[PDB]
């Protein structure tokens, strides 16, 4: 899914599109037309301190 | 002529709050240097989104050009574009900003959309 | 006041560009008197929303607002940028222990 | 079948504050007044272009 | 030399024949109460209903045989109609796949293009061109608007003086120039001085005002009762008063009680005076005699007659629950 | 030379009849429903197709 | 669209003469020359526009004795335009049926001066049309985000 720079650049493009949480990372999922999927760019779901800042 | 690296420095914040004659306007929020080609790109991209039946795009190009290549050194609050009505069409803020949104990316520094009359620079900044 | 640009300089330690002695309304009004010879009640000054909580505190170009109270008696309109306000322009420069205060 | 309709007195007995329509036309009054000062705003911004 | 009806403002309906046969052909089949799965609209000529592309396709789209509607429409519409009149036919199809169609007079665009003696694509919006299309008097607009009522059962409603503006404004929107309006003067009268014209105008307009007034009075008398109840003005309320009144219920209902006609039930000084002073505690409208409260706050779209009736203690003193 | 404001001889500190137009785009709080509308739940508007179709 | 438009255009029939005093043709010109120019808009943008199809006779154009070709039924005779005062509220409409820019009605209401009592209603219906425009998108923005004027206009 395309990664938006921040939460403000995140819009709901269709009728069926939703806001969802991927482990504290806010994202948009459409059960129809998956090309509408948007992630907020943020840390990986699994990160250590030295590995990711 | 043959001006040094420190000349016409944009870095100061100006006291002049511009007056925009057009119904809407696009105004410099930061300091910077803008190429002519960038403003031409902006102009074309904005003219794509205008209802040419009711509107006219005015570009303020009359500022000095400084050697680098010739570009503009822009202070905060310098107006760039103006949406001027030919008729009774009154845009909202969403609409005007939606129009200038096309041409914002080509411009390298931050810009604000300001409504007719004098810039209220308490609200803008 | 708006034509004038008040030069300001102080000391900065740490990494990002912060003053270790942030500004407040009693010493903005001080610089006004020091170099512009402008005497105003310091309680007419108001900061930006971001600078109310910590003071001014950051290096470089900052602006602040001065409230000029009485004019509708004088019929002040359209000959100024707005009837109640002046953008007071501060510039904070970091200098070492030789040239700075505080 | 005889229809002798509810009369003015009978029905006006039940007259009463109706908060639904009160709230509604309060909101609509607010809206027409903000449209009012929106037009007023455009006027003021246009006359702000007048030389001093 | 002849002038047909010289009387103050009774040319309202069209003549008899048109009214009654427009009644028995343009008409309302009563709504059966089913779930509508299609509301269809067509422009169909009087003598000819066809099984061709639009109607045949949409009826075969449901599997319905389109011949029946066509035959019924031709049987109903071929008599009584002059040729080349395209009619609005609204077919409503329910969940039983049984339908009901209404026949309605041609659209306003049709009447305007008839009355202006203009064919299609001869007229457009003014800024698109920069010149008006054909001149029109407001006399013609009435005889356009006479033809379209809301309900043919009752031609009077809605009232011409209002609904004419729909025609005027749509013609406007078409690019029609106008006389009464959008030009300063009224089309010249051969036989009279200008001051005679205007003196005629100043009495005639108020005669029409009176007639209109009584008309919407008995209009409102035909209506259900709740419109004759009290909806007070919110505008005379100082906008902070309105929003703080929306913040708590008591300000608005105490207000409503305070400004109300003096009817037997709600005329109580004991519950009124403390209501007024309860309003005046918080800086609500304080320069008020209660009887001017009954004037400033009243339903404003309520017509003149029943509002002076409500203002008057005598006429409203009579409505009392008997037993 | 020192510079100081004149006193107030007459009238208010903040210009009333001389107000500068406020520079925001004037969207009514009730016209665009976003925030700052404190409306008692008894008075809730615009339900015309949800709960204000079956009023009272 | 080519639907619901007259495919034929019959003519006018002038049934009775509205006047008994016949005009000189110079009167017929001086009234017509007065008609060819009209005003468009009522506000600061207000422009004179020349009117196409200005009739030969101004005196006899719409005001009496003319039968409109709007007839529909078989036995429907072309309706004859009657006298002015028999048409209800026409003088009252002439005052109020005109383009009313919102700002301008508003200022009249504030000054408590209306050309007709009805211009209240003219105002109240304008507001309701504007707010509806606001209320529509707010039902459309709900279902899906709709961004105002980002698409390229025309080709
Ligand atoms: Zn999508």
């Amino acid at each position: 899914p395309q990664m938006v720079m921040s939460r403000d650049e995140l819009k709901l493009r269709c009728e069926y599109c939703r806001f969802e949480w991927i482990h504290d990372t806010l994202c948009v999922r459409c059960p129809a037309q998956p090309s509408h999927d948007q992630r907020e760019m943020w840390l990986h779901s699994t990160w250590m301190w030295g590995k990711q800042q | 002529i043959r001006q040094f690296r420190r000349y016409g420095d944009p870095r100061y914040i100006n006291n002049e709050a511009a007056l925009i004659r057009g119904q809407w306007g696009l105004i410099t929020a930061d300091f910077g240097m803008v190429t002519q080609s960038q403003m031409e790109n902006a102009r074309l991209a904005i003219l794509r989104r205008l209802p040419r039946g009711s509107f006219t795009l005015t570009m303020h190009t009359d500022y000095e050009e400084f050697p680098v290549h010739f570009a503009f050194k822009f202070t905060t609050g310098v107006p760039l574009f103006e949406i001027m009505p030919i008729s009774a069409r009154r845009l909202n803020q969403a609409e005007a900003e939606g129009i200038f949104l096309a041409g914002r990316p080509f411009i390298p520094l931050q810009t604000v959309v300001v409504p007719q009359g004098r810039v209220d620079e308490y609200h803008v900044f | 006041v708006n034509t004038g640009y008040l030069l300001f300089g102080r000391q900065s330690w740490g990494q990002g560009f912060l003053i270790n002695c942030p500004l407040r309304k009693r010493d903005v009004a001080q610089k006004l008197w020091e170099q512009y010879k402008v005497r105003i009640d310091p309680r007419l000054i108001e900061f930006r929303e971001k600078d109310r909580r910590t003071g001014i505190q950051e290096l470089g170009h900052n602006w602040c607002w001065l409230y000029l109270p009485g004019a509708e008696e004088l019929g002040i309109n359209r000959e100024v940028y707005d009837n109640k306000r002046v953008k007071v322009r501060i510039h904070v420069r970091k200098m070492n222990s030789m040239f700075a205060l505080y | 079948l005889q229809q002798r309709p509810v009369t003015m007195g009978e029905y006006r007995l039940f007259s009463v504050p109706d908060p639904r329509e009160l709230g509604q036309d309060a909101v609509d009054t607010m809206r027409r007044r903000e449209s009012h000062n929106m037009e007023v705003w455009w006027r003021k911004r246009k006359e702000q272009l007048k030389p001093p | 030399p002849k002038t047909v009806c010289v009387e103050p403002g009774s040319n309202r309906l069209p003549e008899a024949l048109v009214v009654e046969k427009a009644r028995d052909i343009f008409g309302r089949p009563e709504f059966p109460g089913k779930r509508v799965l299609h509301n269809w609209r067509f422009f169909i000529k009087a003598g000819k209903a066809a099984t061709g592309p639009p109607v045949g396709q949409e009826f075969s789209k449901l599997g319905l045989k389109a011949m029946d509607f066509a035959k019924v429409f031709n049987d109903r519409t071929k008599p009584h109609f002059k040729e080349d009149v395209e009619l609005i036919v609204r077919i409503q199809v329910y969940f039983d796949k049984s339908y009901l169609f209404t026949i309605e007079p041609p659209p306003t665009a049709w009447f305007i293009l008839r009355a202006l003696r203009k064919k299609r694509r001869e007229t457009g919006p003014v800024p698109l061109r920069g010149h008006y299309c054909a001149l029109m008097t407001l006399e013609m607009a009435y005889e356009i608007a006479k033809m379209k009522p809301l309900c043919w059962g009752r031609p009077e409603y809605p009232l011409l003086e209002t609904r004419v503006r729909r025609v005027v404004g749509q013609a406007r929107r078409m690019g029609v120039c106008f006389i009464g309006v959008d030009t300063p003067y009224s089309s010249p009268v051969k036989d009279m001085t200008e001051q005679q014209y205007t003196e005629e105008c100043e009495r005639y307009r108020r005669i029409h005002m009176e007639q209109y007034t009584t008309l919407r009075q008995r209009e409102l008398e035909e209506a259900p009762l709740i419109e004759r109840l009290h909806r007070p003005n919110m505008s005379p309320l100082t906008d902070e008063q309105i929003e703080e009144g929306l913040r708590d219920p008591c300000l608005l209902d105490t207000l409503w009680r305070a400004s109300h006609p003096l009817s037997p039930y709600h005329r109580d000084l004991r519950e009124r005076e403390l209501a007024r002073r309860y309003l005046n505690a918080r800086g609500w409208v304080k320069d008020m005699t209660p009887e001017e409260m009954r004037i400033v706050f009243m339903n404003y779209r309520l017509p003149e007659g029943e509002k002076r009736k409500q203002m008057d203690e005598a006429a409203m003193s009579g409505e009392v629950y008997w037993t | 030379r020192y510079y100081a404001l004149p006193h107030l001889r007459t009238g208010p500190p903040m210009p009333t009849t001389l107000e500068q137009p406020s520079g925001e785009f004037p969207w009514g709080k009730f016209s665009t429903m976003v925030g700052g509308t404190r409306i008692h739940p008894l008075y809730r508007p615009d339900g015309f197709f949800k709960d204000n179709m079956y009023p009272a | 669209k080519r639907t619901g438009k007259p495919a034929d255009t019959p003519d006018y029939k002038q049934v009775y003469l509205p006047y008994d005093a016949a005009p000189t043709e110079r009167e017929l010109e001086r009234e017509r020359r007065r008609f060819k120019q009209a005003y468009h808009g009522r506000m600061e943008h207000r422009k004179l526009v020349e009117v196409k199809e200005v009739p030969l006779n101004v005196y006899t154009y719409g005001k009496e004795g003319m039968s409109l070709p709007i007839a529909i039924f078989k036995d429907q005779k072309d309706p004859v335009i009657g006298p002015e005062w028999t048409y209800p509220g026409i003088y009252e409409n002439k005052i109020a049926a005109q383009h009313w820019y919102t700002e301008e009605l508003f200022d009249k209401e504030s000054k408590e001066a209306f050309e007709s009592p009805w211009q209240q209603q003219i105002l109240d219906n304008q507001v309701k049309r504007r707010m509806a425009k606001v209320m529509f998108r707010m039902r459309q923005v709900n279902m899906k985000a709709v961004d105002l004027f980002q698409k390229e206009r025309g080709s």
